[PDB]
C-alpha cells in the first residue's frame, strides 16, 4: 500500500 | 478523518506521520514542536491490552507529508528516534488519562515551506480559547469512515463541547486532562477523527497574535463520527509542565 | 519556537487557508 522508502532510513 | 476535506499544501506543516518500519504502515499522527521534538499520544506507543509497546528502533517519523502512501521525494523528511518519553502517569489501564508522549529525534529536521513547528499554549491562550463552541482543527491520514483511506492529508474543523455533554455521552470516566469536540446531533454538520488519526494535533489559531497553537492531541473515541458521541483529546496545556520538564532535562 | 505557529505558505506570506475563517468566527 505504501511506496517503499529509501533504504537509508531503514 | 470522517467528513473532512483534503488539506491545502503546507496547511499543517507541523503534521507528523508515525510510521512502522516493518511492516511499513501508518501507526498514528504526531506533531512537530521544535526541530528535535515530536508530540504524540502515549497510546500510539504503549498500549499493553493490545500487546503494543514500541521501541525507538521500531519506528520512523515522516515530516512534511501530504500524500498518505507516496514517498514525497525532495519534500518530506524521514527521521529516526533517539528516545521515547511516556507520561509517567499515563493511565492505559482505565481511560487513557494523560495520553501524551514525546519523541526526541536523532538529528534536527530542517524547516521548509512544508515543515514548521506549532506553538504550545500558554495559560492565557488556553484559558481564552478552550471554551465550548470555539472551533479547533484536526488533521490526519486515518480512515474516512468507521466501517476507506485517504489519498492525502485530511482536515476537519470541530467545536469544543461543554464538559457535562462530554461526560453524558459516555460511560468512561472523563478527567480534567481531556476535552471533547464535535458537533451535536441537532447541529447538522458532522466530522471526527478516526483510526490512524490518534496522536495528531487539535489546533486553534489565536485571534490575538495570529499563531497556531496545539490545544489537544487526538486521544480516543467510541467509533467514529457517531451521533451523540464526541472525540476526546488530551489537554495539552494541563500537561505542559511535564512537556517542559522533559525538554529541559533531556 | 520564536516563529512557531506561523506557516511559511500562509501567515508568513499573508495568505489565508480556505477554512481558517470558520475558526475565527467561532471565537465569539
Ligand atoms: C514496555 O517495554 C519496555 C522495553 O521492553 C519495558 O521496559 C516496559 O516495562 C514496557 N512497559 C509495559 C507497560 O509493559
Ligand atoms: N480510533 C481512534 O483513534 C479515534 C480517536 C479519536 C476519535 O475522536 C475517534 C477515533
Ligand atoms: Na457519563
Ligand atoms: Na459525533
Amino acid at each position: 500500500d505504501f511506496e517503499e522508502i529509501p533504504e537509508e532510513y531503514l | 478523518i470522517v467528513e473532512g476535506s483534503d488539506a491545502e499544501i503546507g496547511m499543517s506543516p507541523w503534521q507528523v506521520m508515525l510510521f512502522r518500519k516493518s511492516p511499513q504502515e501508518l501507526l498514528c499522527g504526531a506533531s512537530l514542536i521544535s526541530d528535535r521534538w515530536v508530540l504524540t499520544a502515549a497510546h500510539c506507543l504503549l498500549y499493553p491490552p493490545w500487546d503494543k509497546n514500541f521501541t525507538e528502533n521500531d519506528l520512523l517519523v515522516r515530516i512534511g507529508k501530504h500524500s498518505r502512501t507516496r514517498y514525497e521525494r525532495n519534500i518530506e523528511k524521514i527521521s529516526m528516534l533517539e528516545k521515547i518519553y511516556i507520561h509517567p502517569r499515563y493511565n492505559w489501564r482505565e481511560n487513557l488519562d494523560r495520553d501524551i508522549a514525546l519523541m526526541k529525534l536523532k538529528k534536527p529536521v530542517a524547516f521548509s515551506d512544508y515543515i514548521h513547528p506549532v506553538c504550545l499554549p500558554d495559560r492565557e491562550t488556553a484559558a481564552s480559547l478552550l471554551q465550548a463552541g470555539y472551533k479547533g482543527r484536526v488533521t490526519g491520514w486515518g480512515n474516512l469512515k468507521e466501517t476507506g483511506q485517504p489519498s492525502v492529508l485530511q482536515v476537519v474543523n470541530l467545536p469544543i463541547v461543554e464538559r457535562p455533554v462530554c461526560k453524558d455521552s459516555t460511560r468512561i470516566r472523563i478527567t480534567d486532562n481531556m476535552f471533547c469536540a464535535g458537533y451535536k446531533p441537532d447541529e447538522g454538520k458532522r466530522g471526527d477523527a478516526c483510526e490512524g488519526d490518534s496522536g495528531g494535533p487539535f489546533v486553534m489559531k489565536s485571534p490575538f497574535n495570529n499563531r497556531w497553537y496545539q490545544m489537544g492531541i487526538v486521544s480516543w473515541g467510541e467509533g467514529c463520527d457517531r451521533d451523540g458521541k464526541y472525540g476526546f483529546y488530551t489537554h495539552v496545556f494541563r500537561l505542559k509542565k511535564w512537556i517542559q520538564k522533559v525538554i529541559d532535562q533531556f | 519556537e520564536a516563529d512557531c505557529g506561523l506557516r511559511p505558505l500562509f501567515e508568513k506570506k499573508s495568505l489565508e487557508d480556505k477554512t481558517e475563517r470558520e475558526l475565527l468566527e467561532s471565537y465569539i
